[PDB]
RNA sequence: UUGAAGGCCGAAGUGGAGAAGGGUUCCAUGUGAACAGCAGUUGAACAUGGGUCAGUCGGUCCUGAGAGAUGGGCGAGCGCCGUUCCGAAGGGACGGGCGAUGGCCUCCGUUGCCCUCAGCCGAUCGAAAGGGAGUCGGGUUCAGAUCCCCGAAUCCGGAGUGGCGGAGAUGGGCGCCGCGAGGCGUCCAGUGCGGUAACGCGACCGAUCCCGGAGAAGCCGGCGGGAGCCCCGGGGAGAGUUCUCUUUUCUUUGUGAAGGGCAGGGCGCCCUGGAAUGGGUUCGCCCCGAGAGAGGGGCCCGUGCCUUGGAAAGCGUCGCGGUUCCGGCGGCGUCCGGUGAGCUCUCGCUGGCCCUUGAAAAUCCGGGGGAGAGGGUGUAAAUCUCGCGCCGGGCCGUACCCAUAUCCGCAGCAGGUCUCCAAGGUGAACAGCCUCUGGCAUGUUGGAACAAUGUAGGUAAGGGAAGUCGGCAAGCCGGAUCCGUAACUUCGGGAUAAGGAUUGGCUCUAAGGGCUGGCAGCCGACUUAGAACUGGUGCGGACCAGGGGAAUCCGACUGUUUAAU
RNA sequence: GAGGUCCGUAGCGGUCCUGACGUGCGAAUCGGUCGUCCGACCUGGGUAUAGGGGCGAAAGACUAAUCGAACCAUCUAGUA
């Protein structure tokens, strides 16, 4: 598993061809975006809710998004 | 029940001549006691030497004395240090007073000689 | 306490059958089977007892996966001989060649004299 | 194991191809690591060198003597043993040698020999104090120790 | 303090093997466990690794020598005689 | 069989799991003819059906002690010796040349021939405990799980067009145009950079050949670090007791592999500098003009902590449903600290012992060399141990028992049979004795009585070896602390010689240390010594636990020996 | 903190009671008491040595419950 600390590189990873799905974890104090590529699971961790939601809309349209609880 | 008895034993009960099976060495090893005391005394000497209460030569001398087992506790060693410091300070003060008097005599003689030469 | 068992069909405390204890996310204690501790390369000089520096100490067949920079150092005889003996070898070669030149020129001088 | 004398591992360079050859000698006493040992007919005479017995002067002390030319050393190769070059004979090229058993032998004067005594001397002067020491001494050699009358 | 009168290193053998054997092994024991000065560096770091093999802890230099002593009188006299023989041979 | 009660095993187990061996004994359903030395509604019995899933656990591969072909020799002969010895013992290869072929005949590949280069130590077998890359967590069955499902990884091999990206690698000079920014033409360089250094950065060309390392190692002692377990002080959640007391007693209170970072360890690594008034330093040592103390760095390990994984899962509790068929739905919680000559495991340093020096090989890597190759300034080329992407990993083993009932002894036989894990108290202690987790039903039967004789335990007045071949047997002594200790002697021993005193409970006193800022504050952990009181003189209260002395004979001693007199 | 060092667990062995049993639990076991317990130590697996041979710290000991010459078949319905 890998942790991505930047946002636009995570966006590139999401637009990668091997990306099968993105799953959104909403826990207290945190929001995590997990992209499932061929080899690694990439996690982007951000602590701001409106940044999280704008990123959620900014995610690519053709990739299966799934929020989980 | 067990920890009631342990509280009693920490106050010191149930630990007399009758209730002891192993040797004194078996219960508390003398090597462990010696090693503890060595660590305590080495640490005190190092703290004193780094805080400048004593100098390197005195430190080395009573370090070897500690290894040679002339001090039994921490306090005995620090009192010996106090006595050594007092004696060293007094001897130094006497030496400085004497050498100041000697230097006065020497430079007064030199000044008298140079004014004699100025006369001649 | 919880006292536990092996996980393989080898039940002897041999060199390959070494384990460590780990607490799992299921709140249980298990054996994991550790890897044998590797060694850094020894210097080719044959004199220095110490190991080389800058080289990963791993079991030898693991060195295939490593990159080259994690296996050697940037110097002549990098990762195969220590710096001290490298510099003594350089100095020895140079001074020996100088002495050889000196003896050759003295031989030529003696031949001229005779 | 099983031998009193230590062995000296020595590296020569092959004169016919680009290689280095490693060999084991019966270490003459006084040798040390980093030393240069010289092999051949006209190497000078000092401890550790090997040269034919027909060239060395009489009275020379020798170890690892070669009983026939080409045999690569057979005689006087136990810890502390040596042989003595007694006399020469140029015609018929033969040399008299005194062996560590007190015997005298006639040897072809063109077989090599190491200069010096074999290292590890004085080993039999220490008493084995116990059957355990004797047992371990003979365990590294062979199964013959606990002898029965 | 001094803990024994006669027996030194052979105090570890107790009352065994005989007084004469213990006496004649004492000096060899001392000789083989002594530290000798290295002729190559000047430090006293010469240990007997195995029988006949002496090692310097600082030089990392290894010498072939006696079984219990660093060198033997036979070795030294042979060395001197060989030096004299070479001197005579080259005149 | 279920429930309750009373007991035992007592963590070197009557517990949980494997190897050899067994071979379906494993699981379910049914039966009670035979068997399980009584009986049976039960069974390892009988009858029906079920049950063992792998690139990442082992075999397969390597070689060891050894075994074993061919050449050769011997042999009436089946055959034997022999393992490098009396062999023309190689069928491989970079490259160059020739000849053909396919694919857009480009360039390569298949080849066919020639030139050139080429030691193997001998075919082959030999370890399910040695060597040997790479898988872990949760859930799931009646019986299978590192094998199934879910989720996270990882190794090896392959890949014309390399699938992409990044590196190579993209600069300088001169001359024009342009106010400049910037652009056009000529030339020339370009198989990577940083640090004084130890070394570092994500790559960072290179063949036959040579050199080295890892694989690759004894036993014992001491010390240090890291875990797991145990212990202590408090928060929760749930249970026990509550005649009186107890802010009480008990249970429980998670985070893998693989990456990143940081502690914490180790350095016989580097730089400045030059030390006697010798200094540094350990439990011990040990170190220094061959460069110490003091400053500043570098490298290795990193099983510890935080983090991605990760809370979504697990667990503990409370509550709703599905009256069910539920990886159902929900709430809540999964906390904060301290200690230790503690026990086990592991990592590291250092020392001792040897007339003992404590494996090989497969395999992988680094270095030295420089035969060669790539492109002429670009849309760059050869080449990449860099980051992702694509495909694949065959064959065999896998159930269960493992031992007072699944093995050998004719048997459910007090015998024998190789290992791993290991709680509380007492205590020197893995001793003995009691308990918790887990297990069990007293060992191939029960009931009523308590004669003799037995077997195994005990106690006896007075005497104390008078017994008997013979103190056989039993008995006396026993731990620890404080005194004290002879003859003799190989001066090491004898020696716990011999002989005495003390030992409970309770209440105190003194001494023995850290951290922070000759002082002050805050923290502690176990020990030793002394005193008062006190009990029907009783205290190593059970358990554990040396009788001693004076001589003679023999063998110096430790060791071994007639499995079954 | 040395020692083929002492007391003493596990292990290894087998003294004495000439105890138990002696158509046994058992074709060599059981109890108490014992010896040693860092070494000439104990032990699995692999491997070598085969019968007038092996191996033996030596008792004619062990060599599959068999040993002062193993076991199997045959000569053999051997001879008295
Ligand atoms: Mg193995
Ligand atoms: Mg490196
Ligand atoms: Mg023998
Ligand atoms: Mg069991
Ligand atoms: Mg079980
Ligand atoms: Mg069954
Ligand atoms: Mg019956
Ligand atoms: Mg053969
Ligand atoms: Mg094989
Ligand atoms: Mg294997
Ligand atoms: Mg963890
Ligand atoms: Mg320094
Ligand atoms: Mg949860
Ligand atoms: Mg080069
Ligand atoms: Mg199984
Ligand atoms: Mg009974
Ligand atoms: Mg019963
Ligand atoms: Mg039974
Ligand atoms: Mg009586
Ligand atoms: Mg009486
Ligand atoms: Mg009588
Ligand atoms: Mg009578
Ligand atoms: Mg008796
Ligand atoms: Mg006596
Ligand atoms: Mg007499
Ligand atoms: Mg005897
Ligand atoms: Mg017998
Ligand atoms: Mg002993
Ligand atoms: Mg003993
Ligand atoms: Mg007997
Ligand atoms: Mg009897
Ligand atoms: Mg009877
Ligand atoms: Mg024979
Ligand atoms: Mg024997
Ligand atoms: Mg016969
Ligand atoms: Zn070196
Ligand atoms: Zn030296």
């Amino acid at each position: 598993p890998r942790k991505i600390e930047e946002i636009k590189d995570f966006l590139l990873t999401a637009r990668r061809k091997d990306a099968k799905s993105v799953k959104i974890k909403k826990n207290k104090d945190n929001v995590k975006f997990k992209v499932r590529c061929s080899r690694y699971l990439y996690t982007l961790v951000i602590t701001d809710k409106e940044k999280a939601e704008k990123l959620k809309q900014s995610l690519p349209p053709g990739l299966a998004v799934k929020e989980l609880k | 029940r067990c920890r009631k008895n342990t509280l009693a034993r920490r106050k010191g009960r149930h630990m007399g001549i009758g209730k002891r099976k192993g040797t004194a060495n078996a219960r508390m090893p003398e090597k462990v006691t010696w090693m503890r005391r060595m660590r305590i005394l080495r640490r005190l000497l190092r703290r004193y030497r780094e805080s400048k209460k004593i100098d390197r030569h005195m430190y080395h001398s009573l370090y070897l004395k500690v290894k040679g087992n002339v001090f039994k506790n921490k306090r005995i060693l620090m009192e010996h240090i106090h006595k050594l410091k007092a004696d060293k300070a007094r001897k130094k003060l006497l030496a400085d007073q004497a050498e100041a008097r000697r230097s006065k005599t020497k430079e007064a003689r030199k000044r008298r000689e140079e004014r004699l030469q100025a006369k001649k | 306490v919880q006292r536990l068992t092996y996980r393989r069909r080898l039940s002897y405390n041999t060199a390959s059958n070494k384990t460590r204890l780990s607490r799992t996310p299921g709140n249980r204690i298990v054996y994991l089977y550790t890897k044998k501790v590797g060694k850094a390369p020894k210097s080719a000089c044959g004199v220095c007892p110490g190991r080389l520096r800058g080289v990963r100490a791993v079991r030898p067949k693991v060195l295939m996966r490593l990159s080259k920079t994690k296996k050697h150092v940037s110097r002549a005889y990098g990762g195969s001989m220590c710096a001290k003996c490298v510099r003594d070898r350089i100095k020895r070669a140079f001074l020996i060649e100088e002495q050889k030149i000196v003896v050759k020129v003295l031989k030529a001088q003696a031949q001229s004299q005779k | 194991p099983g031998r009193g004398a230590p062995l000296a591992k020595v590296v020569f360079r092959d004169p016919y191809r680009f290689k280095k050859r490693t060999e084991l000698f019966i270490a003459a006493e006084g040798i040390h690591t980093g030393q240069f040992v010289y092999c051949g007919k006209k190497a000078q005479l000092n401890i550790g060198n090997v040269l034919p017995v027909g060239t060395m002067p009489e009275g020379t002390i020798v170890c690892c003597l070669e009983e026939k030319p080409g045999d690569r050393g057979k005689l006087a190769r136990a810890s502390g043993n040596y042989a003595t070059v007694i006399s020469h004979n140029p015609e018929t090229k033969k040399t008299r040698v005194k062996l560590p058993s007190g015997s005298k032998k006639v040897i072809s004067s063109a077989n090599r020999a190491v200069v010096g005594v074999v290292a590890g001397g004085g080993r039999i002067d220490k008493p084995i104090l116990k059957a355990g020491r004797a047992y371990h001494k003979y365990k590294a050699k062979r199964n013959c120790w606990p002898r029965v009358r | 303090a001094k803990r024994t009168k006669k027996v030194g290193i052979v105090g570890k053998y107790g009352t065994r093997y005989g007084a004469s054997l213990r006496k004649m092994v004492k000096k060899i024991e001392i000789s083989q466990h002594a530290k000798y000065t290295c002729s190559f560096c000047g430090k006293t770091k010469m240990k007997r690794r195995a029988v006949g093999i002496w090692h310097c802890g600082s030089c990392m230099k290894t010498v072939a020598g006696g079984a219990w002593t660093y060198n033997t009188t036979s070795a030294v006299t042979v060395k001197s005689a060989i030096r004299r023989l070479k001197e005579l041979k080259d005149q």
